[PDB]
C-alpha cells in the first residue's frame, strides 16, 4: 500500500479534491489507499470510491473502443494491435483492482442493503467492463460472473428498498443494460427497464420534492434505453 | 444504450 | 529510455492513434521515446510533440488553478497545500521533460527557420509554465528564460517568416500573453498583439483560400485578447 | 487572456 502513511480521513478529503480537479486516477489511488484502512465505508465514501473508478475506466473504454474500432477496419503492421491490447490489459487492471476491494473485503462486511446492493452493482458492472472486451475461454465465465453479481444485488434490492430508491433504479438500469449489450437478451432489457420503469413511477407520490427529483432523473435514463431500443 | 453516467459525486 | 525498444515509425503511428484515443499521456511518452531516436523531426512530428505535451500540461495547469484556488480561500490542515504541491512537482517534472528534450538535442540541431522558431517558442512556452507556479528565488530567472526564448524566435521570425506564417502568428500571441500575465507589461502585450494583427492583415492578400483560413484563425485569437485586454 | 489552444493536431 503506497497510501498506507497517510491518514484515512485525509485520504477522503483528497479524494475530494481530486475530484474538484478533475484528476480522477488520483482519485481512484485515494479511495483505494482509504478502503485498504479496513474500515467499511459511509454512503458518502461508497460514491467517492464508485466515481473515481467509473471515470477512470470509462476513459480507458473510450480509448478501447476508438482503437478497436481502428483495428477493426484494418482487417477489412501489428501497432494498432499492440497498443489495442496495452489499453485492453491498462483497463483489465483497473477492473481486476476495483474486484479485488470488492473481494476484500467491502462485500463481506457489507450488512447493511444500501451498502450490500451498491457493492454488487459495482461487482457486475466491472465484470461487465471485462465482458466488454474478453474473447476466448472465459467470456463466457465473465459474464456469468457479472449476471450473478447483478442478480444477488437485485434480489436484495427487490425484498430490502422501495421501488424508487436511486441505488436500485440504477442497479436495474446497469442490468438491463448487461442484458441488451452483453448477454444477448434484448427482450428482457426492454421488460426489466419497463417493470422498473412503471413500479417506480407508481411509487412517487410516497418522495419528498428531493427525492421525486432523484427517482425521476434515473427513470429518465431508463425511458431513454426504452425509446432507443423499442 | 446508456447505463448510469456516475461521474459525478 | 523505456521506449528504446520500438522503431521510430512505430512510436510515431501509435503517437497518432494516442492521439485519436485522447490517450495524451501514452501520446507524449511515444513521441518523447521517437525524440529520443536522435533524428530530426519532421514539421508533422513537431506538431505531435507539442500537442502531446500541450495537452498533458494542460490538465496539470487546469488541477494546479483549481486547487490553489481553494488552498487561496483556506488562507483568508495540510491537505489542500500538500496535494497542490504533489500536482505542482507533476507539471515541473513535464515541463522539465520537454525542456530536456529540447535541449537535448533538438534546438542545437534545427537550422531551418521553422524548426528553430517552433522549438524556441516551445521553449518560452515551457518556461511560461513553469513561471505560473514559481514563487522564491529563481522565479526571476525563469521569467527571464521564457522571454529569452521567446525573444530569439522572434527575432528569427521577423526576419525569416513572412507575417502571416502560423508558427510566427502563434509565437507572437503567446509572447504577448507572456507579457500580459507573466511579466505585468499589459502595454507591451497590447502592443505586440496589435502590430501582430495589422501586419498580418496586410499580407493576407498574398495567401491561397487555405493559407488564408490557417492565418486568420490565428489572427482571432490576437483580436480577442485585445477585446479582452481594451 | 488565451495562448494558442494546440491541443489538436
Ligand atoms: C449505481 C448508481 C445509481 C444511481 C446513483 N445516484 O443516484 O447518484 C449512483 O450514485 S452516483 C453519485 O455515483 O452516480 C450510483
Ligand atoms: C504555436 C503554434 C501556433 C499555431 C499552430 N497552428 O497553426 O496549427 C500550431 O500548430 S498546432 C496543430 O500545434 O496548434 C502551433
Ligand atoms: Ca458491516
Ligand atoms: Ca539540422
Ligand atoms: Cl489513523
Ligand atoms: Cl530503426
Amino acid at each position: 500500500g503506497a497510501m498506507g502513511s497517510m491518514e484515512r480521513a485525509s485520504l477522503i478529503q483528497k479524494a475530494k479534491l481530486a475530484e474538484q480537479a478533475e484528476r480522477y486516477e488520483d482519485m481512484a489511488a485515494f479511495m483505494k489507499g482509504a478502503v485498504e484502512k479496513g474500515e467499511e465505508l459511509s454512503c458518502e465514501e461508497r460514491n467517492l470510491l464508485s466515481v473515481a473508478y467509473k471515470n477512470v475506466v470509462g476513459g480507458q473504454r473510450a480509448a478501447w473502443r476508438v482503437l478497436s474500432s481502428i483495428e477493426q477496419k484494418s482487417n477489412e503492421g501489428p501497432e494498432v494491435r499492440e497498443y489495442r491490447e496495452k489499453v485492453e490489459t491498462e483497463l483489465q487492471g483497473v477492473c481486476d483492482t476495483v474486484l479485488g476491494l470488492l473481494d476484500s473485503h467491502l462485500i463481506k462486511e457489507a450488512g447493511d442493503a444500501e451498502s450490500r446492493v451498491f457493492y454488487l452493482k459495482m461487482k457486475g458492472d466491472y465484470y461487465r467492463y471485462l465482458a466488454e472486451v474478453a474473447t476466448g475461454d472465459d467470456k463466457k465465465r465473465i459474464i456469468d460472473s457479472a449476471r450473478s453479481a447483478y442478480q444477488e444485488a437485485m434480489d436484495i434490492s427487490k425484498k430490502e428498498m422501495p421501488p424508487t430508491n436511486p441505488i436500485r433504479l440504477g442497479l436495474a438500469l446497469n442490468f438491463s443494460v448487461f442484458h441488451y449489450e452483453i448477454a444477448n437478451s434484448p427482450e428482457e432489457a426492454i421488460s426489466l427497464a419497463k417493470t422498473t420503469f412503471d413500479e417506480a413511477m407508481a411509487d412517487l407520490h410516497t418522495l419528498s420534492e428531493d427525492s421525486y427529483k432523484d427517482s425521476t432523473l434515473i427513470m429518465q435514463l431508463l425511458r431513454d434505453n426504452l425509446t432507443l431500443w423499442t | 444504450a446508456g447505463s448510469i453516467p456516475g461521474r459525478r459525486s
